[PDB]
Parts: structure tokens; C-alpha cells; sequence
RNA sequence: GAGCUGUACGUAAGCGUUGAUCCAGAGAUUUCCGAAUGGGGGAACCCACUAUCUUUAGUCGGAUAGUAUCCUUACGUGAAUACAUAGCGUGAGGAAGGCAGACCCAGGGAACUGAAACAUCUAAGUACCUGGAGGAAGAGAAAGAAAAAUCGAUUUCCUGAGUAGCGGCGAGCGAAACGGAAAGAGCCCAAACCAAGAAGCUUGCUUCUUGGGGUUGUAGGACACUCUAUACGGAGUUACAAAAGAAAGUUAUAAAUGAAGCGGUCUGGAAAGGCCCGCCAAAGACGGUAACAGCCCGGUAGUUGAAAUGGCUUUCCCUCCAGAGUGGAUCCUGAGUACGACGGAACACGUGAAAUUCCGUCGGAAUCCGGGAGGACCAUCUCCCAAGGCUAAAUACUCCCUAGUGACCGAUAGUGAACCAGUACCGUGAGGGAAAGGUGAAAAGCACCCCGGAAGGGGAGUGAAACAGUUCCUGAAACCGUGUGCCUA
RNA sequence: GUAUGAGUAGCGAAAGAAGGGUGAGAAUCCCUUCCACCGAAUAUCUAAGGUUUCCUGAGGAAGGCUCGUCCGCUCAGGGUUAGUCGGGACCUAAGCCGAGGCCGAUAGGCGUAGGCGAUGGACAACAGGUAGAGAUUCCUGUACCAGUGCUAAUUGUUUAAC
RNA sequence: UAGGAAGAGUAGUACUGCCCGUACCGCAAACCGACACAGGUAGAUGAGGAGAGAAUCCUAAGGUGAGCGAGAGAACUCUCGU
């Protein structure tokens, strides 16, 4: 991504970044229940959302 | 921390489960949560109302796999009971 | 290493000298390709639930890439690779001039 | 800290001796007087030596 | 440029030629403790205040910054006490702690031992404790060395030399100059004098600050004058004043290309080996590959390569600058200092005929018509100007990084540690401190059958070998057994 | 590393018996009856100390001075719930630290303000239930302590409610 | 009392109350003694008959049968009885 990602106004990015969020905190729920099977979609998206954090910290500075 | 950072994993067991139809929830939560943070957390997640919270604190078991010793992570539990007059929580 | 993987092969010493096959596998971190029809195992294997008839099982193993050269389609047989460009992406070109592999 | 605040003269060390030159270890101190002078903008107490006192010093 | 998600065998789920894993440069994030610094504390824990914001009907919650002590300094307030100081508060700079068990400077400073006992002496200014640093430290530009003639700042090496000396003249301690080399470098203040101010007003004075001038021994400078010069030229951030900035080249930190045998044949599990033929070489270093490879692989000689960062050299930019001679009225050239008495120490030198340097305490100079030294001291002569400061190289060491070497070790050896070693274990604690390497080329790590609960065996199979089967290459001796030829109540 | 002593000394105070069960295997494990021992304890709580030894399901290589189907041993999962109990956010003793400060070759020693520090002072909850493991903690019933918001009335506004 | 003061009490209702420990042994096979060791380990409760008694003997509630056995009944050693 990263390139996709510095197409948005560090507003946008705030609330995408809080959407994964939500999303990580399902899948680590369904993960303790015996209920997930793509387990590979934990990693990838702890590192999306660190993805966005840089991007934010680098506008301003 | 965070509401998703203060709770980190619900609690599946025997014990755990015998309880769930007493709207008693069971979940691992952040060490270094206090039990008023825990409560409005779970109301921010799951926008149910909260009537009590318990917690506990666990060591680590000291553990052996063939001449290396260590322990397990220590956990902090919490118990949530919510109001009659609100919606429960799905572990399914 | 500089034999990939799905290309044609002719082994050059070992008990199985003078045959020839392709490359189905690579393990560049010990120096082992894996070609078909070479250097067969009979391993015998408890059954379990992936194969569950056991028995003596015929599989391929792998073997060190010195005892492999790379054949080349001119002539078909195993010459010594150089590299050569071609604008941004390189190539490997046989020895025996034999234009690129 | 106890040593001349003009000429930081201070304690030192050396032998002491007898017939048969027998050594033992002693020290050497200054002869430091307790006098109120302008050290700064204001007096204070503090210590002076009485080599340093006998020329051109303050209240004293 | 084709695989990858470490050890780690492997299950699942996935990612990659729209170029991943990987390597290098530069960034971002960096919980809690720890100098730990908002207060406390039994280590990684507990409890806060102030300001802003946020959530709830409000209490309860959450986020973001500030809040230690001391030194220097600016401002505001401010006691006995009238002015004022102490004190108090705010703002800005600096410090604190660690270590490389190495090198070196200073403060303090043993004993065992030797003297065939022992006290002066030695061991020894050693071990050790404390402080200060630096990449080096210390010393350093003559009040010097030396003697019928001279040298010209320190430091280190060779000699002088186990000499001259010191020494219950015992045990022992033990120089320096000349001579030969490595490296080379010189400078800045204080004071007379000049200009400016302020204070004490000692009242037309001294005494504090600022700038200029000046730093030496044939004495020099001030001061009077002659000459030039204010950037013509010269120098510079390693001392000589100090802070920056560009360009070019080189180098360190990833890398690229890179010649020549699948040659025939024998033994063999397997050829790099034997025999018979070719070739490359600025490449016959090293390692791997199923036994010993210049021509199989990674490479090697040679030739190339850097977006980014650090280093070095040069240049530019920039910055700053007076130096020659003649006189000598008069003025300046480091004061409780140099020296001396008393008590100690360092000098190779133990108080001795004891020069020289330093410390504590008393006394206490001259100042150019002057002062010091030449191993007590006096006279002559010679050499030199103390009581202020700075200074690169030649020298010492290696916790480290890169490339290499060895008539160095090879698992009781070599680091205590070739293996999850300062670990296990021992002690209240400081502290002490091990044992433990090898299947096979490749797990091909024994499907299946029989005895047995299992362990373990006997076949079968893999393998060159299973008498290589999970302390597994080789497998000695002690020690334990079974069978038997000769002897023995 | 392995012998001799040598299948020798020892197997650490004590009363057990029989019948069923499990199991490849039983003096040693489970159940039943009888008998025996302690009973100001060999009974019930609780500090210190120890840190998972607690519970369940499997196991029998090593440990258990014999045996083991068993275990405080091995493996895999679990188990500790507080406004009122003990401690902190309350207080201080002995003692310890200690801004300035006083001493002192260095290092440091002592000490005022101030602060830590229970073995003591102050402080609001009781009775039942819980068939694997927790109970003044979870659940039922009835309470108390401190605080907050909201509704209804009361009172007072600077000679000044509180 | 010094001081602060336009808000204050009252009643009823509803809501709020943080951190650490809590398992298990605890005159013991889980603590201190190298051991599943005849030793040591603070405090609260601690029944009945006879009894002055927490002495002594036998018992209650409750807890135990002690982690090598059986069989013979020699010398000698130890602890007991005539
Ligand atoms: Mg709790
Ligand atoms: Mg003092
Ligand atoms: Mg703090
Ligand atoms: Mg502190
Ligand atoms: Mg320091
Ligand atoms: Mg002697
Ligand atoms: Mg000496
Ligand atoms: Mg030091
Ligand atoms: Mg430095
Ligand atoms: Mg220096
Ligand atoms: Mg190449
Ligand atoms: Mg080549
Ligand atoms: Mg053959
Ligand atoms: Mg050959
Ligand atoms: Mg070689
Ligand atoms: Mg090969
Ligand atoms: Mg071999
Ligand atoms: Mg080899
Ligand atoms: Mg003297
Ligand atoms: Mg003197
Ligand atoms: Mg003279
Ligand atoms: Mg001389
Ligand atoms: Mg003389
Ligand atoms: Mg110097
Ligand atoms: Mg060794
Ligand atoms: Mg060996
Ligand atoms: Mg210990
Ligand atoms: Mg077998
Ligand atoms: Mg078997
Ligand atoms: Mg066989
Ligand atoms: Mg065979
Ligand atoms: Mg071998
Ligand atoms: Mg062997
Ligand atoms: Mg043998
Ligand atoms: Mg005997
Ligand atoms: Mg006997
Ligand atoms: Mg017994
Ligand atoms: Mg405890
Ligand atoms: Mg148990
Ligand atoms: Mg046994
Ligand atoms: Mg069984
Ligand atoms: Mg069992
Ligand atoms: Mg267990
Ligand atoms: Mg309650
Ligand atoms: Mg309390
Ligand atoms: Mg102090
Ligand atoms: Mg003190
Ligand atoms: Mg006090
Ligand atoms: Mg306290
Ligand atoms: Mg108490
Ligand atoms: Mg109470
Ligand atoms: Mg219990
Ligand atoms: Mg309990
Ligand atoms: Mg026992
Ligand atoms: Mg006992
Ligand atoms: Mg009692
Ligand atoms: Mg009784
Ligand atoms: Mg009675
Ligand atoms: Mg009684
Ligand atoms: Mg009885």
C-alpha cells in the first residue's frame, strides 16, 4: 500500500485506521473461540494498520 | 490504553461457560487495567449495561520441554455481570 | 544458485550419472535441487491420517547442485552459464555461444 | 574543605623519626584562623591561613 | 532475481517476476526499572498537584504537557534595621551516572619477603583505595648543558655502564652530560605608555573596568624621532583569535563481470584417484561437492560499481592582521615572592663536606649601578633572566571492526565456557563454580509378520556397512561371564 | 571407570484381619465389616515460611529405602472474584534517610526543617446455599458507611443562613 | 475563635466506591534441619466420667493404623516382670 495510503487527507486516515482496528479485535475474538480459519489475517493487518501510523507521524514531522 | 486495548480475548472453558446464562462474562484483560477501565470498555464494545466487575491475578506456571525451565504469562481476569435490562454478549 | 526451478537438467556425476530431468524443487539455503526420476528412496512410513495405507513409498530426494549442468536448447547438452544484459533485465547465455538460455 | 580560601593551603603528609630513624607517618597542617572578611559583596566567616592574614586582608 | 513465513524437525493458513524473503545507507516507533529527576519505595511498584481537553444527569473515569538537587546568571520581591543585606520566587545555560579487569596524572599508602636472626635499609612509592582526564597522558621553548670551544625547546631508542656514586659502606640501590638515531614548531599574557567611563569623591587625586602597545639578556620594551604599509601582501579553527559554507578527487559502509575437460578407460556405494590424452593461466588462494578437483560449484587474478551517510585532501568562499632603523634623560620587566632557621620528602645521593627541587611553620631582600647557576663557601670568569600560561610528531595500551599469519592446541588439550556457561550447583551474603563434541553421502531413522502389557528382541526391508538403529566413527585395560584342551580333595 | 568387604549392615519409634472389585500382574490401590491408637491432641482455625505442591483425565522409564494398577512423581487441560476481611490511598514508636548546616587528605561523618517506618492507635456486614477445585469475596435474604444527581417543601443573602 | 461566605441544610428516589493478598501445606511427607529425617516452629478454640486441676486413666466430635514382609522362638545385646 503506503503509496495508496498518502492519497488521503490525514483525516480519512484517522478513521480507516480506526476501522482495522475493530476488525483486529474480531478476529483475535474469533481466533479464542475456535471460530477463524484465515489465521494469516491476523499479521496482515497489525502491519496495515503500523503502515498508517508512519504516514501520519512523517506529515507532520 | 484503548477500549480494543484494554480487553484482549474472551475466556473458554468449563467453568467459563457454566456461567454465561447467568450474564456473567469472563475475559482476559490488559495487566495493568483497574477495574473501573474495564467497565467502560466493555460498554464501548459491545454497548451493554454494566452492574458489576471482578478481577484476579494470576502468576505464571513454571513450565519444562526437555532441560529449559520458564514460566507462562501472568493474567489478569475479569468477570462481567451486566443489568437484566440489557442485551448479552454472543461468544457462539 | 545457478539452476532455478522448472528447467531441463543433466546430471554430470553420482549413480544416477548421465540421466536427465527437470527441477521440481530448490532449497538454495543447502545447496539441493530435487529432479524427477533421480535418486529415488524407498522410505517406509507408518500410516496415518494422510496416506492411510502406509507401505514402501518410491519418492524422489535431493542431491547437491555441483552435480548438476544446465542444458542448453542448441545442441542439448550441458554447458557453463554466463550472464548477459539486454537492456534492463539480464540474461544467461551458454558458453558455446548457443544465443540465451 | 577546611583549607585556605586565598592560598588553598591545606594539611599534607610525611614521616616522623627518632634516634634510630625508627618511621612513623604523621601529617603537616596549616595554621588556618577562623576570620569574618569580604569574600564576596558581602562578609562571611571562613578559613584563612595566618601567612595569608599578615599583609593586606579585610576586617579580619 | 525466485523463492519465503529464524532456531525447528511440521501441521495449518498465506505471501511472491505488478518483483517478495535477503543485503547496505538514512528515518519513524521505542512499555517498565535503572544517574531516575513530581513524592515514596523491599527493582522493574505505590500515590499525587497544576493547566487544557474529553465522557456521564453527576460522583467515579480518560488523554496531553509541566513539577528533583546543586553551580553560574537575569529579573521581581524582601527580616531583625532607616538605607541595605540575608532570605524568597520566576526565566536561561551547565553538571550528576557508566566503563576497556588496558595505558597515565595526582591525593593516601601496607605487609609477607631479603639482609641466612633483626630495628636503619630492602620488598616499594609496589599491591590497594580515592579523584581527574585523554585518545593518548605527562614534559616542553634555558635564571639550561658545559669548560682554553662551544651547543641551542621537549620526548623516545642505542651507548656511556653495572661506570661515578649511595649503603648497619652490610644485603643491596644505581645515575647524568658528551656521542649516534626517530620526529621536528613555536607562541600568548602581566608592567611602563595612550585613549573612554565609572566609583571611592583619599574633594581635581587613586582605583576599577574597556580598547590599543608589549613581551627580552649582544638586554628588551616604553618614550622621542626617521621610513614603508591598512590589505600591496600574509596567516587561520592541532598552540599562535574564532564561527560557518560550497565544489572536485579519494576512501569506508551492499555488489557486477570474470578463462579453460559432462575427455576416454579400470576399481569402486560414489572418482576429485590409477593409466592414456587435451586446454586455461595477471586466475595452481581457500572451501564445498558420495575418496585427493586450475578446467563441477562459491569463488580467485584482472577490470568495473554508490542513490545515501561518515572520513580525508585540495581549492574557493569566509575571517583576521602593521614591521624596519637611530638615541636612552626618564619609566617598566611577575613580593610576603626569592631566600634563611626548624621538621620532613624527592633527587641514584640514608644529613652527610650536601649543591638542586618541593611541603608545613616563623623571619624576610635587591629590583638593571639588578638577579641566578657552574654539587658546602669566598674572589675572578663563563652561561643565563625565576617567582604567569599554551603547544602537534617521534612514545604507551587494545573492550572493539576489516584483511591476514603461525616449525600455536586439538575435546583431561586450547578461554572457566567448541554443546542455551558465569549456566547447573554450593553460600545469609560478598563469593566459589562444573560436567557435557562425532549415525549416515543422503533419514533413505526399520512398511509388514511373530513373542511380550510394555520395554526389548527374531525375521523382512533401506543402506557400501545395522557387530553404523537416536553417548550412534574407531572401541584398549581394569571388571563381569559361557564353552572347552591339560592339572587338581 | 570398575572391583573386595557381600548378597553382608541397614530398610528411620506404632496393630491389623478377612470378604468383594480393578488389573497382564495385588500383603502394599478402591469398597465393606470387625479390631486397635490420639483425644490441652496425632482435633479445628490462623500468622511466618514455601511458591502450584490444589482439581480433573491419562501414565508407570526415573523418584518412593520393598511392591504399586498408587502418589506431594510424569504429561495435558483447569482452579484464587471484596466499598465492609488483612495492608495502601489514615497516624505515629525504636530506628533509618535527610534541603540548607557543622566537621573532615579524598572518599565521606554528624545533623535541623521534612519524610519513611508496626510488632501498636483509628476505621462501615451478618446468617444461610453451593456434589471437581473459591467464599464476611459468588448467589438468596436483610443491612450499614462515604459521596453524587434528580423531584418536593424549608431557610437566608453582606450589619450577614451555613 | 482566626478566617470563608450566597447559597445552605430536610425528606424521598436512583446511581457511584480504586490498588495488593485470597489456590494448597501450615507440630508438618509441602516450613528450618543435604533425606518422604524419633529434632525445632508464634497465636485463637480445646468436650465427658472420676477429679482441686489444662495432672492421671478410659472415651466424645474429629483424625489415624506410620511405605518392607512371614516364621522359628538358639547363644549374645537392649528395654521390661518375678
Ligand atoms: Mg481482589
Ligand atoms: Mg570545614
Ligand atoms: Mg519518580
Ligand atoms: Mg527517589
Ligand atoms: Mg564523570
Ligand atoms: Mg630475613
Ligand atoms: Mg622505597
Ligand atoms: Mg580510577
Ligand atoms: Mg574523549
Ligand atoms: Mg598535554
Ligand atoms: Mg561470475
Ligand atoms: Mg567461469
Ligand atoms: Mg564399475
Ligand atoms: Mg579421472
Ligand atoms: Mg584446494
Ligand atoms: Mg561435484
Ligand atoms: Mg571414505
Ligand atoms: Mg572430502
Ligand atoms: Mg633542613
Ligand atoms: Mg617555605
Ligand atoms: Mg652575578
Ligand atoms: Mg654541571
Ligand atoms: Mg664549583
Ligand atoms: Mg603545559
Ligand atoms: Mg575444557
Ligand atoms: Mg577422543
Ligand atoms: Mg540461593
Ligand atoms: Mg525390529
Ligand atoms: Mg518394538
Ligand atoms: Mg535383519
Ligand atoms: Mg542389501
Ligand atoms: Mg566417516
Ligand atoms: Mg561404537
Ligand atoms: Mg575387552
Ligand atoms: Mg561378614
Ligand atoms: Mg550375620
Ligand atoms: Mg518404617
Ligand atoms: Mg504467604
Ligand atoms: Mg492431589
Ligand atoms: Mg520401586
Ligand atoms: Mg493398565
Ligand atoms: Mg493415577
Ligand atoms: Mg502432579
Ligand atoms: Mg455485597
Ligand atoms: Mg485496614
Ligand atoms: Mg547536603
Ligand atoms: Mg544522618
Ligand atoms: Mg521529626
Ligand atoms: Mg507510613
Ligand atoms: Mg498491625
Ligand atoms: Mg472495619
Ligand atoms: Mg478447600
Ligand atoms: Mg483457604
Ligand atoms: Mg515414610
Ligand atoms: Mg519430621
Ligand atoms: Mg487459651
Ligand atoms: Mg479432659
Ligand atoms: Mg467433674
Ligand atoms: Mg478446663
Ligand atoms: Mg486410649
Amino acid at each position: 500500500k503506503a503509496n495508496d495510503i498518502r492519497d488521503l487527507s490525514t483525516t480519512e486516515i484517522q478513521d480507516q485506521e480506526k476501522a482495522l482496528k475493530e476488525e483486529l479485535f474480531n478476529l483475535r475474538f474469533q481466533l479464542a473461540t475456535g471460530q477463524l480459519e484465515n489465521t494469516a489475517r491476523i499479521r496482515e493487518v497489525r502491519k496495515a494498520i503500523a503502515r498508517m501510523k508512519t504516514i501520519v507521524r512523517e506529515r507532520e514531522l | 490504553m484503548d477500549a480494543r486495548d484494554i480487553i484482549k480475548r474472551p475466556v473458554v472453558t468449563e467453568e467459563s461457560t457454566s456461567i454465561l446464562d447467568d450474564k456473567k462474562y469472563t475475559f482476559e484483560v490488559d495487566t495493568r487495567a483497574t477495574k473501573t477501565q474495564v467497565k467502560y470498555a466493555i460498554e464501548e464494545i459491545f454497548d451493554v449495561k454494566v452492574a458489576k466487575v471482578n478481577v484476579m491475578n494470576y502468576k505464571g506456571k513454571l513450565k519444562r520441554m526437555g532441560r529449559y525451565a520458564g514460566y507462562t504469562n501472568k493474567r489478569r481476569k475479569a468477570i462481567v455481570t451486566v443489568t437484566a435490562d440489557s442485551k448479552e454478549i454472543q461468544f457462539f | 544458485m545457478h539452476v532455478k526451478k522448472g528447467d531441463k537438467v543433466k546430471v554430470i556425476t553420482g549413480k544416477d550419472k548421465g540421466k536427465s530431468g527437470k527441477v521440481l524443487a530448490a532449497f538454495p539455503k543447502k545447496d539441493r535441487v530435487l529432479i524427477e526420476g533421480i535418486n529415488m528412496v524407498k522410505k517406509h512410513t507408518k500410516p496415518s491420517n494422510i496416506n492411510p495405507q502406509g507401505g514402501i513409498l518410491n519418492v524422489e530426494a535431493p542431491i547437491h547442485v555441483s552435480n548438476v549442468m544446465l542444458i542448453d536448447p542448441k545442441t542439448g547438452e550441458p554447458t557453463r552459464v554466463g550472464y548477459e544484459v539486454k537492456g534492463d533485465k539480464k540474461v544467461r547465455v551458454a558458453k558455446k555461444s548457443g544465443e540465451v538460455i | 574543605a577546611k583549607e585556605c580560601v586565598i592560598t588553598g593551603r591545606k594539611s599534607r603528609s610525611g614521616n616522623k623519626r627518632s634516634h634510630a630513624m625508627n618511621s612513623s607517618k604523621r601529617t603537616w597542617k596549616a595554621n588556618l584562623q577562623k576570620v569574618r572578611i569580604l569574600v564576596n559583596g558581602k562578609p562571611k566567616k571562613v578559613w584563612v591561613s595566618a601567612r595569608a592574614l599578615k599583609s593586606g586582608k579585610v576586617e579580619r
